[PDB]
């Protein structure tokens, strides 16, 4: 019946990068979850009157296995790359974190978007130029999110689908 | 009747239960959220004890309770006044008789005696399971030192002097089985020729004993202290989190060694036999429930290195592709098959450790610290024990040792094993998809011949034990 | 995965906390550290069946006599221990079964009896002095011995089994 989109969440470890699936499947009005319930990362939505099925895939909090990143990668269709836009050094892996979608897939041409996330309020030391100067040089959708109001959540997963669908 | 408590203006602990201050799940009930005065009421509470609570509370309070404030809290909670005497006791002692004092004796029985008992239950769960918090502040070890050695009165007497007995001992700080383990197996490496130890030398069977006692060990050293709080992920993670973070370069390092032994193997024929090896190593694993090396040579097949040479997966006996591609089916959608076969086996086990990490740190990430309610801000203990159900889960299957004996040349061997040399991790797993490339080249660039490089024979011993008398 | 409530309870000292450290954890602790209360888990295959048993570790010093009714009501099963090497921890057995079967009002409690310290040579209760208090309860009587293992899988075993059919 209805489509099934597989997708991956990846980035850096320790700066909220889980914030962006738990603010999708949640409840969206009870500030709540348990990770452990089945299919607490299976959600269907309507994008552009089209309604599919969400499976995300987040992996977050197993950084330190990188030898799994290849297999994990390969489940998915397309790809949300997060970096939090006060941690530098999280915007700076975002080329190898491509770079190795792209081989784990065999593919120049992936789906994904970049998505820089708001964690807290400690400064932010991206600006959003030097997101999207990235984001564009790899053809990419750049996306914004804040880890506590919603915020660019929808906006992030949706587009990620419609390059999926645009391929 | 119940039994009357003391005021609260003079003991903070008898405070009325309402909804602003704790918060109960929809025969004990569940706390929902509450202030920590009522969370330690209830931690120690007259009618029952949740045996559970005290690990929960133990192992997730500071998250909300620094430990000095936590002791001072105890020690409140456990100076309980005595109620005065009553109307029929007055009348007794006016008349120069001895008062049956029914009321107080009841008190002492009831109230004082179970909640003093259970503070002391907390100390002692503290110092035994928890003494990280003394390790790290000397001040709150003599704090609790003087509290518990100036406890009097004969009711608590044989636990004071009990706990007195064990924080020292716990200062200054043996496996028993009916069966014998198995005989160790040997196969080209001789026993004390650690020179000639490689992958396809020692025996399958024993490199996979040796590796599930080795993963076993860094599993079973893992504390909750490591885990609460997701440290592991945090700035000051090689502080916190050593053990967790040694075990899981373990895992790395022996994904990337079986990868390693792969790639370089650029005879065709030969490379076939090193795959085989490995899957027969699988095999072990699974036969011992070490999933954790179960997934680290999955790991290994499904990294981009190893996935793309078909060649060499085509000559693969088709039993040995159905082993490992039922394995690959423990992960698959979000681990559903191997979650279940982890909770139907008979320990001993060596869990993934993977799983936990996310359930726990989703689990602190998705909830609120606390619950406004009444305009009074709630401590959310539901996320607390959700946290305590994950840390327990993995402690239960910390304590089953393997019945298998160590060889301590074997086990040297895959500690020191160091595939990434002094390389950084991005030079170093390019050079193994270059070797990939070079190995099988991407079509429809032709396949090369390449020399062998094993002058030992590369045939199996295979996985099934042998006994001698 | 059935889950099972055992409870073990006897006099102080005969080693309740010894029998259940050596099946957790195959340890056995040579210490006399009297229990408050302690929990443990475990997952076993018994009978071709995965379960995960949930023990109670109780206090068997008089002091904590008082503190009984709110872990009897709950447990589904009772380890009674007493030590070969003490008789008066086997005249203590038949207050705890009493007060078990007046807590759960019931005279269909599961129920083990268990000698325990059978490794030691120093015998002061007689087997078949254990095995008729047994068969009076319509129990069976399995003697441990912490310290060797002998006996401990059986004893917690067969109280799940007593679990089960009950
Ligand atoms: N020789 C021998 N000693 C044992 C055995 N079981 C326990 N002991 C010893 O007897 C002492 C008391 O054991 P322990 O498990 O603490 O008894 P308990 O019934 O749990 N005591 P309590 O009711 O106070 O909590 C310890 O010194 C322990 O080593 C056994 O099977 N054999
Ligand atoms: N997804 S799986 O685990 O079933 C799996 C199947 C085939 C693989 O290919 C190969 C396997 C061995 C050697 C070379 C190539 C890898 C992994
Ligand atoms: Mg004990
Ligand atoms: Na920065």
């Amino acid at each position: 019946g209805m489509t099934e989109y597989k997708l991956v969440v990846v980035g850096a470890g320790g700066v909220g990068k889980s914030a962006l699936t738990i603010q999708l499947i949640q409840n969206h009005f009870v500030d709540e979850y348990d990770p452990t319930i089945e299919d607490s990362y299976r959600k269907q939505v309507v994008i552009d009157g089209e309604t599919c099925l969400l499976d995300i895939l987040d992996t977050a909090g197993q950084e330190e296995y990188s030898a799994m990143r290849d297999q994990y990668m390969r489940t998915g269709e397309g790809f949300l790359c997060v970096f939090a836009i006060n941690n530098t050094k999280s915007f700076e892996d975002i080329h190898q974190y491509r770079e190795q979608i792209k081989r784990v897939k065999d593919s120049d041409d992936v789906p994904m978007v970049l998505v820089g996330n708001k964690c807290d309020l400690a400064a932010r030391t991206v600006e959003s130029r030097q997101a999207q100067d990235l984001a564009r040089s790899y053809g990419i959708p750049y996306i914004e999110t804040s880890a506590k109001t919603r915020q660019g959540v929808e906006d992030a997963f949706y587009t990620l689908v419609r390059e999926i669908r645009q391929h | 009747g119940q039994m009357r408590l003391p005021s609260a203006d003079v003991y903070r602990f008898a405070e009325p239960d309402s909804e602003e201050n704790i918060i109960f799940e929809e025969g004990i009930p569940i706390i929902k959220a509450g202030t920590v005065i009522k969370l330690i009421e209830r931690l120690t509470y007259h009618m029952y004890a949740d045996p559970n609570f005290v690990r929960t509370f133990l192992t997730t309070y500071r998250s909300f309770c620094k430990p000095q404030e936590l002791l001072s809290l105890i020690i409140e909670r456990f100076e309980i006044p005595e109620p005065e005497p009553t109307e029929a006791d007055r009348i007794a002692i006016e008349n120069g008789d001895q008062p049956l004092s029914a009321e107080l004796k009841r008190f002492r029985k009831e109230y004082i005696q179970p909640v003093q008992l259970r503070v002391l239950n907390v100390c002692r769960h503290w110092v035994e399971h928890h003494f990280y918090d003394f390790e790290r502040d000397a001040y709150l070890l003599q704090r609790m030192e003087e509290f518990i050695g100036t406890v009097r009165g004969k009711a608590m007497k044989k636990w004071v002097e009990s706990i007195t007995k064990i924080i020292q001992r716990k200062k200054i700080a043996n496996i028993t089985f009916q069966s014998s383990p198995p005989t160790v197996e040997w196969h080209i490496s001789r026993p004390g020729h650690i020179e000639t130890f490689d992958l396809l030398t020692l025996h399958p069977i024993e490199i996979a004993r040796q590796l599930t006692l080795l993963e076993s060990d860094l599993y079973r050293a893992v504390q909750p202290s490591e885990l609460v709080g997701s440290v592991w992920t945090k700035e000051d993670k090689e502080i916190n989190s050593p053990n967790l973070l040694k075990m899981i370069r373990h895992t790395t390092n022996l994904t990337l060694w079986f990868e390693k032994c792969i790639v370089e193997t650029e005879n065709l024929e030969e490379r076939v036999a090193v795959v085989s090896r490995i899957i027969e190593i699988l095999q072990v694993f699974q036969e011992l429930n070490n999933f954790n090396g179960v997934l680290e040579v999955v790991s290994a097949m499904n990294s981009s290195p190893v996935y793309r040479l078909d060649h060499t997966f085509e000559q693969i006996p088709s039993r040995q592709k159905k082993i490992l591609e039922e394995a690959h089916e423990l992960s698959e959608d979000h681990y559903k098959k191997y979650l279940a076969k982890l909770r139907s086996i008979n320990p001993p086990c060596v869990p993934f450790f993977g799983i936990y990490l996310t359930n726990i740190l989703k689990t602190e990430e998705g909830n609120p610290e606390v619950l406004k309610r009444h305009g009074k801000e709630l401590i959310n203990f539901s996320k607390r024990r959700k946290v305590a159900e994950i840390t327990g889960e993995i402690q239960q299957y910390q304590n089953q040792p393997y019945c298998l004996r160590v060889e301590s040349d074997i086990k040297r061997f895959f500690e020191n094993l160091n595939p990434m040399g002094n390389s950084m991790e991005k030079e170093f797993t390019d050079y193994l998809f270059n070797k990939s490339l070079e190995i099988e080249p991407r079509n429809p660039k032709p396949l090369p011949r390449f020399p062998k490089k094993y002058s030992y024979p590369l045939k199996s011993p295979g996985v099934r034990p042998s006994n001698p008398r």
